[PDB]
């Protein structure tokens, strides 16, 4: 946190400044000092990221690893340029393949983070602005980068602080400090010293704050950068991202596949090496698995899968800046919220009222979503006149068609608030103030500060004059004494007087504004129709009032708030309020939004009830707690992470965005994962420092929506709630996508393994292999993706990071171990029937390999003794590379539809209602069957048509498969905490 | 990575993937049975006859001579084994790619089959089957020849297996 100079005398202020408090500076000194340091201004974004940073897109975590495959291919195929190899279609293939993914991704993910960008720059609009400064006793305004350290400067109402300035004379000041402090109310400013904390006191005006009104003079103390907002600005960017958890878990994702990859490259390279295999073979064969046990579809599908979830966020208007940045939501333990701007609306407003010695709410809510009080009393009548007649606020030309309440007015606070409470409960009050004339009025004195007013009688009754007057409760409790009620006027008793003053006290301790509102009808005998009165002397009997009431007010929270919260609460999210405003206040929204539940007792709310010293009740007995900023100060590590810890309910108020930055920190150290959602600039810190930043659209400020990680444009909080749904879905659906996906290795794989043991014709070549991984399989991958909710997800507690995984061993133990076999099998099936109708029984296809890759040899027996030259055979195992292809596809259907539940049966989800799952086995049955059919293939893929009866083959294999995993979903199903589960189950 | 659970895994894969192993071999074998031992379900990879030769690149039995084919009846075993007919500047020997029921039909460059074998009957048939000069001017340099069959039963393809009833050697006698 910042300290400062601020309380001073004028004359230590000057001297250490070396400045005439009326006067100014010379302009000669003014100009030498703006050319030493540096002009009034932040030093622009130390951010130019250039177009370069493409790049970035390239690199990550995920690209490096098709990087380091793409190489690996290329260098395998390096090796095979040790002789005249087939890799001109095989390797150099895959390793551009895999080039070409990391490339094409990154741009892709590139265009979309800078479409975010370019729409971020069309909302940048630039004003230079000006300031007024007093220079050699002149007054002038000049560019505020001109502004220099120590020379004075005059504020207006709505003129920009030019820079950090010590208030050394004021008049009815009030600065809105609401984006830097977070002070919700304009905070009004003074030459005298208020409070220790320079960011609470009076005496300094703040860099980039609006002046509401009144007028003031100040010498500047900071200038540029070194200003407060500046000091913020520079500390929001110095700040660390930290890993995505998504990210981490594809990191351990691939630390399994290449596990496994050179677990199987090295055991069959000394396999290999114990046959016969010289090493040039062995270590073709190494680099071959390895290779082999890359996923190059994986990276795409994910991508994709990733993409498409951002993109129905962005159709509800929740962006994300990072492609990652979808998935972290499911995995928030904690919720740091602001208050103001955030929590609420903002905005102030009438909140209760005082009738029949009664006490009304009014509806405080933007959307009006309240509930509206009994208008029918007479008494509600006669305040609401009063409260409509005396008042200079009215609607500014051209607010008609706007709601009531988010309309602009001209007018103070107090009476802008009341202008708009009339205009809604009562009806308009255009009408209604034309129909009494206001002959004279008193605008609030300087002192004692009471405004009156009289018009003439509307009524047809009573010709008498109305006079209306309202002003602070004591001072208008000084001068009332009648007291109206229903209609009927009566004097005032003690009982009803104290009624008044306790009524006063408990709205005034409400944390809310009051104001007392008196009207008074006159002796007409006394003052006739014609009788002028003016401002000179008492015209009007000033005592003897009739005392009508009390109005009071505050800002609600927004409308969708409080039931947000309670799903963050539901999901198991704690939520944690982090506010600069004041305990009072804080605490009431607290229990408003639902932040700190009824029935919840704070350390101070046991010692109330008990009427014992605070310091003497346990803290353990208090569930919830409001802690002050100024304990915060001094509070160490170990302070901060009892409190988070011992109390459920949190609320930190009075702290500054430093500290939020230590809170947000402090709920870091416990190792959890923090959302921040901010309005102002006191967030700035905080969000970025946070796991996952949420900013307001409208609401938040400049610099914290640079800083947040993701924006809502609606300012709607309930999307905080879809948001922390939104990305729990996604990961189980991943892990069905890569189970899929990695199945297919196996039926990949083993036929060329089987070619090296057993030394029978290669049963599947590589185009076919490709067909599958990145032809017919990719339908069917993303259309997982568009799985649904299993269960409902939201009742279920949010995955540990390091017992739950994406990709773990049981997802292996049967993507590899089990099904993945079952399609092997069904794969060799198909071959072997193949080969023993054309000629070749499958007991004589062992060891035939060496003769039958032999171009040379034209005489090759077959069972029956016939000969097949090179071509023909060679044709026979090309139209036994389809048939494994189409079997592959024939058992991926079943994978795919076992694939589309972890636990559930096909019953209950019921994989048909998914219109893309369908369209993913139509097109790619489909596809396969063109490959086979399609006239040129056998020359271009050597791809040939497949007999009818070969379909078929593996049918049997695929209803293993379907059949199997299904009576594996019931088991689990029936034994929660069976051994299939624990086994099975990922 | 667990432990005292192994012998979960273990045991549970020596029952599985033995069934898998048990289904694999039942579909192999339920396919084998549903074939003949005498001939192949498609003679169509080999339907065009391709030629081979020598170069790498008889007691019982019966007496013929040059005539028609000769039909030792169905390709069937309640006849024992149908007998078969006897039979500088490189040789090369030319062969016919022995195809089971196929009876062929038939009834300048630089300087340089009796029916009565077919039908062929097949090894398991017929095992001690037997199926049935460049004295050239030039020297030292290579000669590209194509040696081919011809018949109506016999097809060449160009563009693919050279071998599909035609040769292609480049001899060279380098003195």
């Amino acid at each position: 946190m910042e300290i400062n100079d601020h309380q001073l005398s004028v004359a230590e202020l000057e001297q250490k400044y070396q400045t005439s408090a009326t006067k100014g500076l010379s302009a000669s000194l003014a100009a030498e000092l703006l050319l030493r340091d540096g002009p009034n201004a932040l030093r622009p974004p130390r951010g130019t990221p250039e177009y370069v940073k493409f790049a970035r897109q390239l690199a990550g975590g995920l690209q490096c690893l098709m990087w380091v495959a793409a190489a690996i291919c290329l260098i395998a195929f390096a090796i095979q340029a040790s002789e005249g190899d087939l890799t001109t279609d095989d390797n150099l293939y895959l390793a551009l393949a895999l080039i070409a993914v990391v490339v094409v991704t990154g741009c892709f993910g590139y265009y979309q983070e800078f479409k975010s960008t370019n729409i971020i720059a069309s909302f940048k609009n630039l004003v230079p602005q000006q300031a007024t400064v007093i220079r050699d006793g002149d007054k002038f305004q000049i560019n505020a980068d001109q502004l220099v350290v120590g020379d004075l400067v005059e504020m207006k109402g709505g003129d920009r602080v030019p820079a950090d300035i010590r208030i050394l004379q004021a008049q009815g000041r009030k600065v809105d400090n609401s984006s830097l402090t977070g002070e919700s109310e304009p905070q009004t400013r003074s030459p005298e010293c208020t409070h220790e904390s320079p960011l609470e006191t009076r005496n300094i005006a703040f860099f980039s704050t609006m002046c509401l009104e009144g007028t003031a003079q100040g010498l500047v103390v900071n200038t540029g950068d070194r200003t407060i907002i500046g000091r913020i600005a520079s500390l929001a960017s110095g700040v660390e991202n930290e890993k995505t958890p998504i990210a981490i878990e594809i990191e351990h994702f691939v630390d399994i596949i290449a596990g496994l990859a050179i677990l199987f490259g090295a055991t069959f390279f000394i396999v290999a090496m114990c046959i016969g295999y010289t090493f040039l073979r062995a270590m073709v064969f190494f680099m071959a698995i390895v290779v082999a046990y890359v996923p190059e579809g994986l990276l795409a599908t994910v991508t994709v899968c990733l993409s498409l979830t951002a993109k129905r966020l962005a159709s509800k208007n929740c962006v994300v800046k990072n492609l990652e940045a979808v998935e972290t939501l499911g995995s928030t333990s904690v919720i740091c919220s602001d208050k103001t701007g955030t929590l609420t609306q903002n905005r102030m407003t009438v909140s209760h009222l005082w009738f029949d010695n009664h006490i009304h709410s009014a509806d405080t809510t933007e959307d009006q979503s309240g509930q509206t009080f009994d208008q029918s009393s007479e008494t509600w009548r006669a305040l609401c006149r009063v409260l409509t007649l005396c008042n200079r606020a009215a609607f500014k030309s051209g607010q008609d068609a706007v709601p009531v309440p988010k309309r602009i007015v001209i007018g103070d606070a107090s009476e802008t608030a009341l202008l708009k409470f009339s205009e809604l409960t009562l009806g308009n009050a255009m009408g209604y103030r034309e129909r009494f004339p206001k002959v004279c009025e008193i605008p609030f004195n300087s002192t004692n500060k009471f405004q009156l007013s009289i018009h003439t009688l509307e009524d047809p009754r009573d010709p008498r004059h109305v006079l209306v007057m309202k002003g602070a409760p004591e001072r208008v409790l000084e001068r009332c004494s009648s007291i109206l009620i229903k209609g009927q006027e009566l004097p005032l008793d003690e009982q009803w007087r104290e009624a008044f003053q306790t009524a006063y006290l408990s709205l005034g301790g409400l944390g809310e504004r009051v104001l007392g509102f008196c009207q008074l009808y006159l002796s007409e005998k006394d003052y006739p129709p014609g009788y002028a009165f003016d401002v000179e002397a008492m015209n009007f009997p000033t005592s003897g009032l009739s005392f009508a009431g009390l109005v009071s007010m505050i800002d609600p929270p927004r409308a969708t708030v409080p039931d947000a919260v309670l799903k963050c609460r539901t999901a198991g999210i704690r939520v944690i309020m982090v506010t600069g405003d004041h305990p009072i206040t804080a605490k009431a929204i607290a229990a408003s939004v639902g932040i700190i539940s009824e029935g919840s007792e704070t350390v101070e709310d046991i010692a109330a009830r008990l009427r014992v010293p605070v310091d003497q009740v346990n803290r353990k007995d208090a569930r919830a707690c409001v802690i002050n900023g100024m304990q915060l100060k001094d509070m160490d590590p170990s302070e901060l992470v009892e409190a988070l810890r011992t109390h459920p309910e949190m609320v930190f108020a009075r702290t500054s965005p430093q500290q939020k930055l230590v809170i947000v920190e402090s709920c870091q150290r416990l190792g959890a994962i923090v959302a921040v959602t901010g309005d102002g600039v006191n967030d700035s810190p905080a969000l970025k420092k946070a796991d996952i930043g949420v900013a307001m659209g409208i609401a938040g400020s400049d610099a914290a929506k640079n800083a947040a990680d993701m924006i809502l444009l609606d300012d709607n909080f309930a999307s905080i709630v879809t948001g922390v749904e939104q990305g729990r879905l996604i990961f189980d659906n991943l892990k069905k996508s890569i189970a899929y996906t990695l199945t297919k290795n196996i039926p990949e794989l083993t036929p060329y393994l089987i070619y090296i043991t057993v030394s029978v014709p290669l049963p599947l070549g590589c185009i076919t292999i490709l067909f599958i991984e990145l032809c017919t399989d990719i339908f069917p991958s993303v259309s997982l993706a568009y799985e649904k909710a299993e269960s409902d997800i939201m009742h279920l507690r949010p995955r540990n990071p390091k017992r739950d995984r994406l990709v773990n061993e049981p997802l292996a133990a049967y993507s590899y171990f089990q099904i993945g076999a079952i399609q092997s099998f069904a794969g060799f099936t198909d071959y072997f029937t193949a080969m023993a109708q054309e000629g070749w029984f499958p007991l004589l296809c062992v060891g035939l390999r060496p003769q039958w890759e032999n171009h040379h040899l034209q005489d090759l027996q077959d069972s029956y003794g016939q000969e097949w030259t090179f071509g023909q055979r060679l044709y026979q195992q090309y139209t036994c590379y389809t048939v494994f292809f189409i079997s592959i596809e024939m058992c991926q259907i079943a994978d795919v539809l076992i694939r589309k539940t972890r636990r559930l049966s096909a019953f209950q989800q019921g994989f048909f209602r998914n219109r893309i799952l369908v369209i993913a086995i139509v097109f790619q049955v489909c596809i396969g069957c063109f490959l086979c059919y399609c006239p040129g293939m056998p020359n271009i893929f050597n791809f040939m048509p497949i007999r009818f009866q070969w379909w078929l083959v593996p049918m049997p294999f695929g209803l293993l498969i379907f059949v199997y995993d299904e009576i594996r979903k019931l088991g689990v199903r029936c034994c929660p905490g069976s051994w299939w589960d624990q086994e099975l189950y990922y | 990575r667990t432990l005292s659970r192994w012998v979960w895994i273990s045991l549970y894969y020596v029952a599985f993937y033995v069934v898998m192993s048990g289904i694999f071999a039942l579909c192999i074998y339920v396919l084998m049975r549903t074939i003949d031992p005498y001939t192949p379900d498609y003679q169509d990879q080999l339907k065009s006859p391709g030629v081979t030769l020598r170069p790498d690149v008889q007691e019982g039995s019966i007496n013929c001579t040059s005539e028609k084919y000769f039909f030792q009846e169905s390709f069937l075993a309640p006849n024992h084994t149908k007998f078969s007919c006897k039979f500088g500047k490189p040789c090369f020997i030319i062969k016919m790619n022995r195809i089971v029921k196929f009876l062929p039909g038939n009834s300048d460059g630089p300087p340089l089959y009796s029916l009565h074998y077919f039908p062929y009957y097949g090894k398991k048939a017929q095992p001690h089957y037997s199926n049935p000069k460049l004295l050239n001017v030039p020297r030292n340099r290579d000669v590209v020849i194509v040696c081919k069959i011809l018949a109506e039963h016999v097809s060449f393809d160009n563009p693919h297996d050279p071998y599909e009833g035609k040769v292609e050697f480049k001899l060279k006698i380098q003195k």
